[PDB]
């Protein structure tokens, strides 16, 4: 909950707030995903297809959360969950502000949300993310508009989310999105000098904002930055007044 | 044509071969290590018998029971492999028993 | 050190023929296993990336012969060993090639236990079948599909989506989210469906909504313009970054360019088992709509573990009243009521 | 939506109703139903009955739940489920088995118990409804009562030895020794007319290996009817019951048993040479519970 | 026994060359040795004439291999004599040999011809 005029907020809901328990009662044991203690051929493959009448139980991992803010580690059933996932939920909101779209992901199903993450990033990134939790991803025959789409970065993504917007005319004249649009026209190539150095202000701000946005949007749980390191990033260089 | 091989059948045959060759028993204060089944094979060679008597108690000990499960539970499947293993053991030890004589 | 000085020509001047003839009479099973050696050396040379010529030439670097390299004294002028002597060709034998391979530090060998075999046969059926054949026990993929599974195969696959080609038609609605962009804050995957933002009937809405929504955004702009921290707001008034992309205001001025007098449920769910019986799956084929044969609040109840169609009748039900009247269930919360007070 | 063709049964609604019945049934409901409200004791008639039964079956490792059908009449939500179970025993009992598995999984997970879930998931749980409506004898059942859950009561006279009923047919190639394992489907096994191996496609290479197939226990029991109502002039009747895979040899000759099962009819071939069935069907009972 | 060489091919255990060539022990030997002949034979300048002929055949989708009789006679005289002797059993083994040789360079060629 954030008051703009006071300019600060509070985290209110906790009904679904799970408590982490210890890692042990450098990617060898935190995330081969061994949890549930179930980590302890000829003629069959089990990679090209699934059994017709399956006699195996599905993984049971926590799925509590909200559509469209679920992290990759909670989208593919993964035990040994950590606080890192909440960091992902920070980026999506940060992605909602940059692009002016609030419902970032429809996320009708876990598979649907995972394929939504395939469109912005790419099939290979999602498969290499899955290969970390011990799971294999596979998708083919699908008409994706860009294979490995938005590889220049999430920068190009917000730029397209802004392109359709800046061609049809969906933004007002007193808009703030035009600054981001003109800064991505910098990053992508495709008196009154407060104009120039406020120009430099908002451009440096956007340049570092996308850096924190991509640290939040990382597939690897461990190599994803924590809250402390994310707060020490030079985008937030206004903490000296403390 | 490449005939399909029963991998576990071959494994059971090999386990039966080592059971027939290397099995040993401790006598009751009348001798040292004796190989029961090689002695039985040479016995039925001398007396021209056709039947070999395999004790299930002896068979259970070998292969930590893994030969025992497979022979007792899938006997109709592994019987030809047991026959092949016995025939090979006779072919190397006492090779004159493989003919009707 | 043979692993470097010989590996420099390994990538640029390294093309080798494998001989297929045999000098002396041989057995058929032995013929098969020498074919297996020929393939083994083939993929031991292939892994390192060396090119191979099936067609013997004069630009061939090495030949490896099951033929006797040695005893070459008497041979036909057309026989390949004679022309290997003839063009400085590096002539080897399969034993010499195996020695080279062992000196390459590459593995010669690229279920062990009967108990492990029986454990594998407890699942996956038996092994008395062709290893590489459509098992007819596992549903195989032939159409566009998405499949997320466990490589350890310890858990059931999480995602198994298999769409027929006719389902891939009608690109207006796919069974999967193809990225769409959208406008006016739309969820990118959601399109402008039955919405034409270029329709003036729509345009007189968004610009006008922007007119009433103008100064709320002006206040917010002036309050968050110069400093991220809002404690230093009070201090030319408004500054803007120039742009050239057309607008809602620009669109509406265009529509007066073009049209006006001118031309152109509850939140929880029951815990269901994962394994579906064969009979239950078979019953799914026989389903028909309820048109043949035979209070909006509805959802699960974690207290009673029963699903209700009506809240005002679940709370007055027997089990819910019994649960509420029992103070032993509400014990840990009883610590908090008076722990704070 | 999506009810089953030919039945009133809807999988979702029936599953929900049976789960609610299992989670929230107490025997005081039946005591009220039987107009015996003054026998109601708060100690054992106020505990969830089937929750305790599910816990006991989990602890003991058993797989069969004995469901009293009349209990479904006590619960309000399952007043229709009783008629659905009586009218369509096959679909309803399958749904009940699935619901029992879900219920036990929920009992283990929701209460966070220590019990392993691997052996629960791989276990096949079965429901045995017994106390269905007792009337109509056996001779008063019409062809409209075929495939319905009926309740007979009588004396066991005879029982055939254990008959092997093939569930999986094991074929073997006479050429390449490649084997597929066909599954039975409504009593018909699709014999392969070609080796599925791509290497050899010999048409009649496949031969059935009788001793390597998968078999299940089937037994036929001769029962003498002892109905509550006997119409004038009729003589005692004998029927054949079919017990399957755990109920074999559970009834010995001379036993007085009350058996609940499906009233079935099968066409009997006139001769062993040709495939011609008789237009007059033969009636029997597939036993699901023996008391 | 069941596999022969080029030297041992001359000695015929059958009454006539037809039974010799039809004999599987000789048929597989002839097939292997013609497979070798198509691969190894090269011109005096260095060009593998059958190499270029296979590439031309693959690049033109033709089903005719223009095999010469000098090259067979000079390289393998006994097989050229066998071909001149019983050209029905031969040109049936070697057509298969040529198919194998053109499939090695041009895989998945049986679908075309
Ligand atoms: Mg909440
Ligand atoms: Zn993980
Ligand atoms: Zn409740
Ligand atoms: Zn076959």
């Amino acid at each position: 909950l954030f008051n703009l005029e006071l300019g600060r907020g509070v985290l209110v809901d906790f009904g679904l707030a799970e408590a982490q328990m210890d890692y042990k009662s450098n990617h060898e044991q935190f995330c081969p995903c061994i949890m549930r203690n179930q980590y302890s051929v000829n003629g069959v493959d089990l990679t090209k297809g699934y059994p017709k009448n399956e006699t195996r139980r599905i993984k049971r991992a926590n799925r509590a959360g909200t559509r469209g803010f679920r992290a990759p580690e909670v989208l593919m059933k993964c035990g040994a969950q950590s606080t890192k996932i909440d960091i992902w939920s920070v980026g999506v909101i940060l992605l909602s502000l940059l692009g002016r779209r609030f419902p970032m992901f429809q996320s009708l199903d876990d598979a649907d949300s995972l394929l939504e993450l395939c469109t912005i990033f790419g099939w290979k990134e999602l498969r290499k993310c899955a290969a970390l939790h011990g799971l294999g991803f596979e998708a083919s025959g699908l008409i994706w508009d860009k294979p490995n789409g938005y590889s220049n970065g999430l920068k190009e993504f917000v730029y397209d989310l802004l392109n359709k917007e800046c061609t049809i005319g969906t933004f007002p004249e007193y808009s703030v999105a035009f600054e981001t649009f003109g800064f991505l026209q910098q990053e992508l190539h495709d008196d009154a000098y407060e104009l120039k150095k406020y120009q430099e202000e908002i451009w440096s701000d956007h340049y570092w904002c996308f850096q924190v946005l991509e640290q939040c949007f990382e597939m690897d749980p461990q190599k994803r930055s924590s809250a402390e390191d994310l707060l020490k990033t030079p985008f937030f260089n206004e903490l000296n007044e403390n | 044509v490449k005939k399909v091989d029963d991998v576990t059948g071959e494994k059971v045959r090999e386990a039966f071969e080592q059971f027939l060759e290397d099995f040993s028993v401790q006598s009751t204060d009348t001798g040292e290590v004796e190989k029961v089944y090689r002695a039985q094979i040479e016995f039925m060679k001398i007396y021209d018998l056709n039947t070999i008597y395999i004790d299930y108690q002896h068979l259970s000990m070998r292969e930590n029971g893994a030969l025992a499960m497979a022979i007792s539970e899938q006997y109709y499947r592994f019987l030809p492999f047991l026959q092949k293993g016995l025939r090979r053991v006779v072919r190397k030890y006492a090779p004159e028993l493989l003919n009707t004589s | 050190e043979w692993q470097t000085n010989w590996k420099k020509i390994m990538k640029r001047d390294s093309r080798i023929y494998f001989d297929i003839t045999d000098d002396v009479e041989m057995n058929t099973y032995n013929k098969s296993k020498m074919d297996k050696r020929r393939d083994l050396l083939k993929r031991g040379f292939l892994t390192l990336g060396a090119q191979i010529t099936q067609f013997f030439d004069t630009t061939v670097t090495i030949v490896i012969t099951r033929r006797s390299v040695e005893n070459i004294y008497l041979l036909k002028d057309t026989d390949i060993l004679s022309r290997a002597k003839k063009n400085y060709m590096k002539v080897w034998s399969y034993e010499k090639a195996a020695r080279f391979l062992k000196n390459l530090d590459v593995d010669l060998d690229h279920a062990p236990t009967l108990s492990n075999l029986l454990h594998n046969e407890k699942l996956y059926g038996p092994t008395d079948r062709d290893p590489r054949t459509k098992r007819d026990d596992i549903h195989y993929f032939k159409y566009p599909h998405v499949y997320l599974y466990d490589l350890w195969q310890t858990w059931a696959p999480i995602i198994t989506l298999e769409w027929k080609p006719q389902e891939l038609t009608n690109l207006d609605e796919l069974p999967y989210p193809i990225l769409k962009i959208g406008s006016f804050g739309r969820c990118p995957f959601i399109g402008d469906r039955n919405y034409d933002e270029s329709s003036y009937k729509r345009v007189v809405k968004r610009y006008s909504r922007d007119k009433a929504n103008k100064k709320y955004a002006l206040q917010l702009r002036a309050l968050f313009q110069y400093h991220a921290d809002t404690l230093l707001n009070t201090s030319k008034n408004l500054i803007f970054i120039p742009h050239t992309c057309n607008d809602s205001t620009k669109s509406f001025k265009k529509w007066m360019q073009e049209k006006a007098k001118n031309f152109e449920g509850n939140g929880l769910g029951p815990t269901r088992a994962s394994v579906m019986s064969k009979n239950m799956k078979s019953l799914s084929r026989l389903m028909v709509d309820r048109k043949l044969g035979v209070v909006k609040n509805s959802g699960y109840c974690e207290n009673c573990r029963v699903k209700y169609e009506s809240l005002e009748q679940h709370i007055v039900s027997e089990k819910h009243l019994s649960f509420a009247e029992n103070d032993l269930n509400f014990e840990a919360i009883d610590s908090l009521i008076e722990n704070l007070r | 939506l999506r009810i089953i063709w030919g039945t009133n049964v809807s999988i979702q609604e029936c599953t929900t109703n049976f789960r609610n019945f299992l989670m929230s049934f107490k025997y005081k409901f039946r005591k009220i139903l039987d107009e015996r409200e003054e026998f109601i004791n708060n100690t054992t008639d106020e505990e969830l009955y089937y929750i305790k039964q599910l816990n006991e079956m989990r602890e003991l490792g058993t797989s069969n739940l004995n469901l009293d059908a009349r209990n479904l009449l006590a619960y309000k939500q399952t007043e229709d489920l009783y008629h659905q179970l009586l009218n369509y025993p096959q679909e309803v009992i399958s749904i009940m088995d699935q619901t029992i598995k879900d219920c036990m999984v929920s009992l283990i997970v929701d209460n966070n118990l220590d019990y392993d879930l691997d052996e629960i998931e791989t276990k096949f749980y079965k429901v045995r409804p017994y106390n269905v409506g007792s009337c109509k004898g056996m001779r008063e059942l019409n062809p409209n009562d075929i495939d319905k859950l009926i309740n007979l009561k009588g004396l066991v006279l005879r029982s055939t030895p254990v008959i092997p009923d093939m569930k999986v047919a094991f074929f073997k190639c006479n050429v390449c020794d490649h084997t597929m394992a066909v599954e039975i489907d409504r009593g018909v096994i699709q014999e392969p007319a070609r080796c599925e191996r791509i290497d050899c496609n010999e048409p009649n290479s496949m031969s059935l290996i009788h001793n390597r197939c998968s078999f299940a226990d089937k037994q036929v029991i001769k029962l003498q009817e002892t109905p509550d109502f006997v119409p004038d002039g009729q003589t005692p009747h004998s029927i054949s019951l079919c017990v399957y895979d755990e109920l074999v040899d559970s009834c010995r000759a001379g036993d007085r048993i009350e058996v609940t099962g499906t009233f079935r009819s099968i066409p009997i071939r006139a001769n062993s040479r040709q495939r011609v069935l008789k237009s007059l069907y033969k009636t029997y009972v597939d036993v699901v519970h023996v008391k | 026994r069941e596999e022969l060489t080029l030297e041992s091919l001359s000695n015929v255990k059958a009454n006539s060359y037809s039974e010799w060539i039809t004999q599987p022990n000789v048929s597989r030997t002839i097939a292997r040795e013609l497979k070798s002949f198509l691969l190894e034979y090269t011109d005096e300048t260095g060009r593998s004439v059958y190499g270029a002929r296979i590439r031309t055949l693959g690049e033109m989708n033709s089903e005719s291999l223009e095999v010469n009789y000098r090259h067979l006679a000079e390289s393998k005289a006994i097989l050229a004599l066998f071909l001149a002797k019983c050209p029905e059993e031969m040109l049936k083994i070697f057509d298969l040999v040529a198919m194998e040789a053109t499939e090695l360079h041009y895989p998945d060629y049986a679908r075309i011809h």
